[PDB]
């Protein structure tokens, strides 16, 4: 296994730019999640 | 009578057994009285506590329970 | 190699970067769900128009904050990182077990969010009291995969309890005593502790509710001569102790934080920090029924129980007053991990003060089930895990990472976070006091005021958490390398530099006697 | 019966590179594979099994 | 009832609730100290560039730290057991109701003399006369004669409910299968409000508690006009 | 390395095992609510594979490979110990709700313990015969763990065998009182709490004698030594902590509770 | 030692075992059935079981376990 | 009326508590039909149940203990 | 070790002696003494005792001690 900074994590900080995209995917799915389930119960 | 008084039988918050122990007093010298035609006067302290301190839906489901057979307590 | 290196994982530091992974995204969710209960409350009336909703997003919000955020972060994350490094082992006892605790916890939280999403939900509270959490009042699924999220949360952290408290008797350097292990490493073994003994009283009281919805049991139905409050006393018999778990290896992180910027070689009074330690993990399982002062339990009961639980105090106050008498003559250095630690110092003796307050069954009469409780346990429990787990993000970022973060951003941070959670719970204590009941959806219009001052705490909040989003970006994108850092010579979880190799401590230490 | 425990313990002590859970031989490979199958299969039905029981 | 921008408790309507009160005060008074303490050390560890990192014996000091709040925690627990077991003392109640809770409204019971009972809801918004309270007005109210000790009765006929009315110091669970006690008396005639104390599902928020308490006189006159 | 603990290969089981536990869940949850036992049997089964694959790599690592140190062992015994403390406080909560029932028994029951309308089990006919039998086994196992430090297969295997043999009398005896029971995990609260203790003991018991058929096969392949052999001491606590919950279970529902 | 445990297994244990063999065959006899009474605490029927007509217990013997509505 | 019939709650050779249980139910009964001035004929199957088992010295023993205010059962 | 032992001494065992030493003394005082009855099952003498008058207990309590003919 690959060993020392950025190399010890599943996601990759070669590019500054994907990893904000992926960053942004993470985290924002995280906190999306409950308004799109409230929204599903209230559209029941 | 106002209402029931302290029993020192029954102190705490819980009052369920109170209520219980009344309704079987007064239910068991009920039938006492009836059973040699004697006075059901007598059992009149054990009907205003429990009618002062049982739940109507408590006391509806025993009698519905005691005229049905399936009355757990002992008369 | 990605697979066999983060799928079927039998490294520690490893596990420990899944466990502070899987929080944090949990920490997102659990803030949304909060969010959601400050807006419906941000102004008097009625937002999402269906209070079972609401009732679901109050439940929901808690079992991710407790079970999916403060715990997986704290002993996955924390205590999976540091244990092994600060006692020089070379993994944890069951490398393999290990990693089954942390895969337990997704299925964990699928099973939460599909309780959501069938049916109507469980509003039920995170205590799942029956008869509202039974077969008649929350008829379907929701609640059943309330409590199989509940078992399997249960398992990892009873399975996990049995690998750290292994690891901490079996695996330090032969010379090493306990009483040469740090704190951090004696409050992660007395939470796995009260872990081993609180969980397996929980999975009995919930399989009891499980057969009660399916099995036709009456555990808790008076028809069949059951007892709803016998749920109760099972429920809170774990739910004290979990109370502990959620705060003692904030209380481990504080001593090695406020030891490290105080620029010591050691916390004050060492014996005395094992010591209180113990001492609350012990009086936590001899005090629940402060939880039911409202049931109507016998006045002897009641005195008894106010009278053991404001014993803790004690004990607590030796730890609050041991961390100033370690600041007491400090070359204080002023970092982010610092201000954490200050912050937590009085914002968790807040709440522990009003948590004294609530010890009083007599005052506890007025102030159950209001808002008073709610500001109480949003500072010791809330405001004291967060703080204690965002000071030890901050200080160990660098040693997990190899990278270093922004001290100026990670200051304003603080600051902003600092503000948030003050206004967002400080009123709380006036809608308590002044009647407000907790788990509403809406409240008499004389509360509107307090009310909407802490929606508008929350939100600062909010700012405060997508702040930290950046700031953690910021420190990979410009990848700043550690080198050194000051006082290794006391924390050897920093001497295998940053960050550590896959595998440390090949040779152990040499420790003699 | 024979003690055959040191035939076993060359076995598993061949430098083969496998790691233990494959080192018996084709045999652990299909069971492995069966496994791994039947979870991520049933993990899959159960996400479609929620995707049921979220709609009346 | 609570007003705009309330700090503290509803003014007490009972004896208890008064004792309460003055109770909350001394143990708030303490919480303030102790709090201040802790900053103003916090504050006092900060400002100094004098230093000493070598080791500092423990001993000494952890006597008065374990004695001063051993003492702190004995002068809140006497007044508090006292009061505790003054709402536990035998007293001769003139009167006994029953309040069962449902989802989501209370019924009350008064079989003391009369088969006497009836079933209390939430006025919507829509229908509040004008003047009267968002949530808190019901459409019949629990009347009870002032100045005279009441036992109440709770328990529930669904799940579990909490029957509680602050200003007098009232909180008590309503749980199917059990009858739990309280005791009331007011110092006072008056409307005292209350609102259900634990969650029951989704109108938790919408089952309000209404006294009315009235002098005995005009609580016999209501009990003899309802036959 | 030159320290003594053993560094584990990267496996598979621990997600199939989580993943197990998924599909458990779910399966039951779609068993009591949506009429279909299928993800249950996948859930099932996986778990049985899991289990198989994952004490399978253990005895690898162990008497196959020598990763178990003096060091190793004692972790496993903590380990072991830990795991029956966690197990003791499960049955503690079922005792608990037991005892809560019985001692304070609600007008519903008649006011009784027993209840009105229950006949209890007599506790001197095949309740008595039970706590002969696990007791014996407690000797048989004592028997069978001397026999192998004293270097003794034929004897071990006759003494393991007959543990074995006695644990499945319990079970098979204990599955004819539950069909003979006139009454059922559904009379009220005396059922409940006699059915649902009762029968997680009576899992522990099958679990506890599947552990001790495991130790049957593994002596027979000669895998344990006379000082090596700690499959077979963690088995031995196991089937003494059964032993122990039944003589309380004895106690508390079948004597005390009559 | 081993002796000492194989002499407790042959000479007490399953002894022990023999006689509550021969004590529990001694009364195996069928008991007479209690007359039927549809008590409300008994026969709890909160939701259908997940097996069978939904009204049968998991180990129903209908010589011993009457239904809600009496014995088959 | 002969003699007192068999009792299933008194089954066994020791009958003691036989005794004590009906000559108990009978002066709780006298004592609840005397204080409302009913009847204590509705008393009379623990008076003949209580004259047939139990000793004359028993009985009076217990009578005097009432008389003294001596008697440690509950009437 | 020791160590612990002596942990457990001043840690744990003492500070329970002196929490029910507090308890104790917090709930000493004289409780009212209860009317004198001459209950036949109590002030048992079949025989004098071996010391004083014959009549008196060996911890004889005048306050809460009645003899057989009440208090003294
Ligand atoms: C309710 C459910 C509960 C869910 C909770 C979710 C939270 C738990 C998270 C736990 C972490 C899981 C990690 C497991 C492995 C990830 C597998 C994967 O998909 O890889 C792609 C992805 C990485 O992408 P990459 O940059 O291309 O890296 C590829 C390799 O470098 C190069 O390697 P390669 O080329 O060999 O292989 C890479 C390749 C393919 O490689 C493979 O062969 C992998 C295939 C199997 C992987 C399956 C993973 C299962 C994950 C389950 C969740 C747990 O991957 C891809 O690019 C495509 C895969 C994309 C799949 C998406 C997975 C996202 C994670 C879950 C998010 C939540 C969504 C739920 C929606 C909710 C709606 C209601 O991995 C991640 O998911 C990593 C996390 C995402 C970035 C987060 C950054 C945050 C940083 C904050 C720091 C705070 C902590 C401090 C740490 C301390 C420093 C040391
Ligand atoms: C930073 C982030 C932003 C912060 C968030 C902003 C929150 C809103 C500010 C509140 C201002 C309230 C106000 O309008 O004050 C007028 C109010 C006018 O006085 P008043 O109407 O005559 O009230 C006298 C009552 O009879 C007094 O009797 P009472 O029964 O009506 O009042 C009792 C009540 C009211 O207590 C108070 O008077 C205020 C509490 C002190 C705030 C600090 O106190 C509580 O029980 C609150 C619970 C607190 C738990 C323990 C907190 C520890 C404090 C930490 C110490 C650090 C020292 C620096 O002035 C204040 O008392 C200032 C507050
Ligand atoms: C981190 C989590 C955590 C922690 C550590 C605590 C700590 C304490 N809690 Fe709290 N508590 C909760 C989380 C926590 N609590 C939660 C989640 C609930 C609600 C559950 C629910 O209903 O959903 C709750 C509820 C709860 C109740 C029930 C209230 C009710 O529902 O009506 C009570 C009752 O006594 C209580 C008391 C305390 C006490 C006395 C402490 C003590 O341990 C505090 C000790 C600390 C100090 C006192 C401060 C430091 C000390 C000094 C500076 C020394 C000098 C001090 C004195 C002399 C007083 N808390
Ligand atoms: C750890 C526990 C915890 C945490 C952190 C929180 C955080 C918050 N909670 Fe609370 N909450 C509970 C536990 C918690 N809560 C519980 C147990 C209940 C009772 C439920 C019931 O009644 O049944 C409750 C209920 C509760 C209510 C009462 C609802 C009602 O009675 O109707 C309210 C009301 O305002 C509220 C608000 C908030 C807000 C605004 C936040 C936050 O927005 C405050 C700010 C904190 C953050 C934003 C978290 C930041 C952390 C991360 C993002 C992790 C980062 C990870 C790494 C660095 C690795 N919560
Ligand atoms: C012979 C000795 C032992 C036998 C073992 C039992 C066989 C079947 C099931 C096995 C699992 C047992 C565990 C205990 C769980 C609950 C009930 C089991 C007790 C039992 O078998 O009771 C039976 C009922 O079973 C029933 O309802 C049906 C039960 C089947 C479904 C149970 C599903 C519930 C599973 C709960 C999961 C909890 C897991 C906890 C994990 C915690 C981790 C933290 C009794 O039969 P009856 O006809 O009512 O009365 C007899 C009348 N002649
Ligand atoms: C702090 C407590 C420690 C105890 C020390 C106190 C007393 C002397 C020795 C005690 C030995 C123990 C038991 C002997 C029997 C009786 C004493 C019981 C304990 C006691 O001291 O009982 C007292 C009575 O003592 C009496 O009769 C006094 C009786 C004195 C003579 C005792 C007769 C000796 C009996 C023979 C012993 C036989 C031993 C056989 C050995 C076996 C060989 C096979 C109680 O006082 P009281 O006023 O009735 O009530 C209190 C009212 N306020
Ligand atoms: C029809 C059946 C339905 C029921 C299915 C449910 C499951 C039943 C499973 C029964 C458990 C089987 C466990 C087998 C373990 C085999 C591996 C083993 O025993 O491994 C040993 C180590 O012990 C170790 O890991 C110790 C491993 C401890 C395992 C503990 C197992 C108890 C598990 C209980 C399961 C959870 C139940 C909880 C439910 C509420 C290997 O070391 P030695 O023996 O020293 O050998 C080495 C020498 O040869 C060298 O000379
Ligand atoms: C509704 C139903 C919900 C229930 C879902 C069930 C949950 C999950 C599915 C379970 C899948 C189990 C698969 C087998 C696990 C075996 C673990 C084991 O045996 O772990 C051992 C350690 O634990 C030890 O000993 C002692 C610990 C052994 C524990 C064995 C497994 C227990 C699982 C359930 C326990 C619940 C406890 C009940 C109390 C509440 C070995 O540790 P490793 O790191 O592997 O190796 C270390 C090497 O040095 C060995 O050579
Ligand atoms: C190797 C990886 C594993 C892959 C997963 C395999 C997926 C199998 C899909 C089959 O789906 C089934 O369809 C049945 C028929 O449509 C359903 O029967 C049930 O549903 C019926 C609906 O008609 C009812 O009559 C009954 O409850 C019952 O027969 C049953 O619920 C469901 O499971
Ligand atoms: C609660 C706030 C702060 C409390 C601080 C209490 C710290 C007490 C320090 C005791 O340490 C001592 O200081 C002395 C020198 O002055 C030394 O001479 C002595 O050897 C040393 O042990
Ligand atoms: C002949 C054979 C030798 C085994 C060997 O040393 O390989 C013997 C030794 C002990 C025997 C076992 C024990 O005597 C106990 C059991 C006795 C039963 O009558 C048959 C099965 C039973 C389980 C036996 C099977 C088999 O005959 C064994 C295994
Ligand atoms: Cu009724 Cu809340
Ligand atoms: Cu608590
Ligand atoms: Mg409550
Ligand atoms: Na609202």
């Amino acid at each position: 296994y690959e060993e020392g900074p950025g190399k010890n994590i599943p996601f990759s900080v070669e590019n500054k730019w994907r990893l904000l995209a992926m960053m942004t995917l993470f985290f924002g799915s995280g906190f999306a999640a409950p308004f799109f389930i409230v929204r599903h119960q209230l559209l029941k | 009578y106002q209402t029931a008084p302290f029993d020192s039988r029954f102190p705490n918050q819980n009052q369920t057994r109170n209520c219980w122990q009344n309704y079987l007093d007064f239910h068991r010298c009920e039938k006492a009285m009836t059973a040699k035609g004697g006075d059901v006067s007598v059992c009149e302290w054990y009907r205003r506590v429990y009618k002062s301190l049982c739940p109507i839906s408590w006391v509806s489901t025993w009698d519905d329970r005691r005229a049905e057979g399936t009355f757990p307590g002992k008369i | 190699m990605f697979i066999n290196r983060w799928l079927f994982s039998t490294n520690h530091k490893d596990i420990g970067t899944l466990y502070l992974l899987f929080g944090a995204w949990a920490g997102m969710v659990g803030t949304a769900l909060s969010l959601l209960i400050r807006a419906e409350l941000g102004q008097p009336g009625t937002l999402l128009g269906d209070d079972q909703i609401y009732n679901v997003v109050v439940t929901a919000h808690a079992f991710v904050m407790i079970f999916f955020m403060v715990m997986p972060i704290m002993i996955g994350g924390f205590g999976n990182w540091l244990v092994p490094l600060m006692i020089g082992a070379p993994d944890m006892a069951f490398p393999r077990m290990n990693n089954m605790s942390f895969w337990l916890l997704p299925p964990s939280f699928l099973l939460l969010l599909a309780s959501s999403m069938v049916e109507a939900g469980a509003g039920t509270g995170w205590t799942v009291y029956p008869p509202l959490a039974g077969n008649l009042a929350h008829a379907g699924a929701s609640v059943d995969l309330t409590i199989f999220s509940l078992h399997l949360a249960g398992v990892s952290s009873i399975l996990g309890a049995i690998n750290f408290i292994t690891t901490i008797i079996n695996m330090k350097p032969p010379a090493m005593s306990q009483y040469q292990t740090p704190l951090f490493v004696w409050s992660v073994m007395i939470t796995a502790v009260l872990l081993l003994l609180s969980l397996p009283v929980l999975a009995a009281g919930i399989t009891m509710l499980l057969t009660d919805r399916n099995l036709n049991t009456t555990f808790f139905d008076p028809a069949g001569g059951g007892d709803p409050i016998l749920y109760q006393h099972l429920f809170w018999f774990f739910g004290h102790p979990e109370v502990y778990i959620l705060i003692l290896p904030g209380f481990g992180m504080i001593s090695h934080i406020v030891t490290y910027y105080s620029g010591k070689k050691e916390p004050f009074g060492y014996m005395g920090m094992v010591w209180a330690m113990m001492s609350i993990g012990f009086l936590g399982f001899i005090v629940w029924a402060h939880h039911m002062f409202t049931v109507g339990m016998d006045v002897d009961t009641r005195a008894y129980f106010t009278s053991a639980t404001m014993i803790i105090a004690i004990p607590t106050g030796v730890k609050v007053f041991s961390w100033l008498a370690t600041l007491h003559g400090g070359n204080i250095k002023w970092s982010p991990a610092m201000m954490w630690a200050l912050g937590f110092i009085f914002l968790f003796t807040v709440g522990g003060l009003t948590g004294i307050v609530l010890a009083n069954s007599s005052l506890d009469i007025v102030l159950h089930d209001t808002y008073y409780v709610v500001a109480h346990f949003h500072y010791v429990l809330s405001m004291g895990a967060v703080f204690a787990i965002m000071g030890g993000f901050v200080h160990w970022f660098p040693l997990f990472s190899g990278y270093t973060l922004n001290d100026t951003w990670a200051k304003i941070h603080f600051a902003i976070m600092f503000v948030g959670v003050n206004m967002t719970f400080f009123p709380q204590h006036f809608l308590g006091l002044s009647g407000m009941p907790r788990r509403y959806s809406d409240y008499p219009d004389a509360y509107t005021m307090w009310n909407t001052i802490s929606s508008m705490g929350s939100f600062i909040s909010l700012t405060a958490v997508m702040l930290m989003v950046f700031i953690i970006w910021e420190a990979f994108a410009s990848k700043r390398e550690v080198l050194t850092v000051d006082l290794t010579t006391t924390n050897l979880e920093w001497l295998n530099g940053c960050p550590p190799p896959y595998h440390t401590f090949e040779e152990p230490t040499y420790v003699n006697l | 019966f024979e003690n055959r425990v040191a035939e076993k313990q060359k076995l598993f002590q061949e430098d083969n590179g496998l790691p233990v859970h494959l080192k018996g031989g084709a045999t652990d490979n299909i069971l492995y594979r069966v496994t791994m199958t039947l979870c991520l299969g049933g993990t899959l039905y159960s996400l479609y099994c929620l995707g049921w029981a979220s709609f009346p | 009832m609570a007003y705009p921008m309330q700090l503290g408790f509803q003014d007490a309507t009972s004896p208890i609730m008064e004792e309460l009160l003055h109770f909350h005060d001394h143990t708030l008074m303490i919480v303030f100290l102790i709090s201040s303490l802790v900053l103003y050390i916090i504050s006092l560890m900060l400002t100094t560039k004098l230093t000493h990192t070598s080791t500092m014996d423990a001993q000494e000091v952890e006597t008065i730290w374990t004695i001063l709040p051993a003492i702190i925690l004995i002068l809140i627990a006497l007044p508090s057991l006292r009061i505790l077991y003054m709402m536990d003392e035998i007293n001769n109640p003139s009167l006994t109701v029953k309040t069962m809770g449902h989802q989501w409204y209370w019924s009350y019971e008064y079989t003391d003399y009369e088969d006497l009972s009836f079933d209390s809801y939430m006025i919507p918004t829509s229908e509040l006369k004008p003047g009267e309270l968002r949530l808190l007005e019901v459409d019949n109210r629990v009347v009870l004669p002032m100045e005279m000790t009441i036992r109440m009765l709770v328990s529930s006929e669904d799940v579990l409910h909490s029957w509680a009315v602050p200003s007098l110091g009232l909180k008590t669970d309503a749980i199917p299968g059990r009858l739990n006690q309280t005791t009331l008396m007011s110092s006072r005639p008056g409307l005292y409000y209350g609102q259900c104390s634990e969650i029951c599902g989704s109108n938790h928020s919408f089952m309000p508690i209404v006294l009315e308490l009235v002098p005995l006189k005009y609580f016999e006159k209501w009990s003899a006009s309802m036959l | 390395q030159t320290h003594a603990y053993h560094m584990v290969n990267p496996s598979p089981w621990p997600l199939t095992g989580a993943l197990s536990a998924l599909l458990m869940t779910s399966g039951l949850t779609m068993w009591f609510h949506f009429n279909s036992m299928t993800l249950l049997m996948i859930g099932l089964t996986t778990n049985m594979l899991t289990m198989y694959q994952w004490w399978r790599d253990v005895i690898r690592e162990s008497t196959f490979q020598g990763h178990h140190t003096p060091a190793v062992q004692k972790g496993l015994r903590y380990g072991m110990i830990l795991f029956i403390i966690s197990e003791v406080l499960f049955f503690t909560g079922f005792f608990w709700a037991f005892y809560h029932s019985s001692l304070a028994p609600t007008p519903e029951l008649g006011g009784c313990w027993p209840p009105t309308g229950i006949h209890p089990l007599n506790p001197l006919e095949v309740p008595l015969l039970n706590t002969s039998v696990l007791l014996a086994s407690g000797v048989s196992i004592t028997w069978a763990h001397h026999s192998l430090m004293e270097g003794d297969r034929k004897h071990m295997l006759q003494a393991l065998f007959i543990t074995i043999t006695l644990g499945v009398y319990f079970t098979l005896l204990q599955a004819s009182e539950y069909y003979e029971a006139p009454f059922t995990i559904s009379d009220g609260v005396y059922g409940s709490t006699f059915f649902v203790a009762t029968g997680f003991h009576g899992l522990h018991v099958i679990i506890g004698s599947t552990f001790l058929i495991v130790c049957f096969f593994r002596q027979l392949k000669f895998h344990f030594t006379s000082n090596h052999h700690f499959g077979f001491e963690a088995a031995a606590w196991y089937w003494h902590f059964v032993d122990v919950v039944w003589l309380f279970l004895y106690v508390s529902i079948y004597w005390w509770g009559s | 030692g081993a002796r000492t445990w194989r002499f407790l297994t042959f000479g007490l244990a399953l002894p022990s075992v023999a006689l509550c063999t021969l004590n529990s065959w001694l009364h195996s006899g069928h008991r007479e059935r209690p007359a039927f009474i549809p008590y409300h605490h008994l026969r709890i029927r909160t939701k259908p079981f997940s097996w069978g007509d939904g009204n049968h217990t998991f180990f129903h013997n209908p010589r011993v376990n009457p239904l809600p509505t009496g014995y088959e």
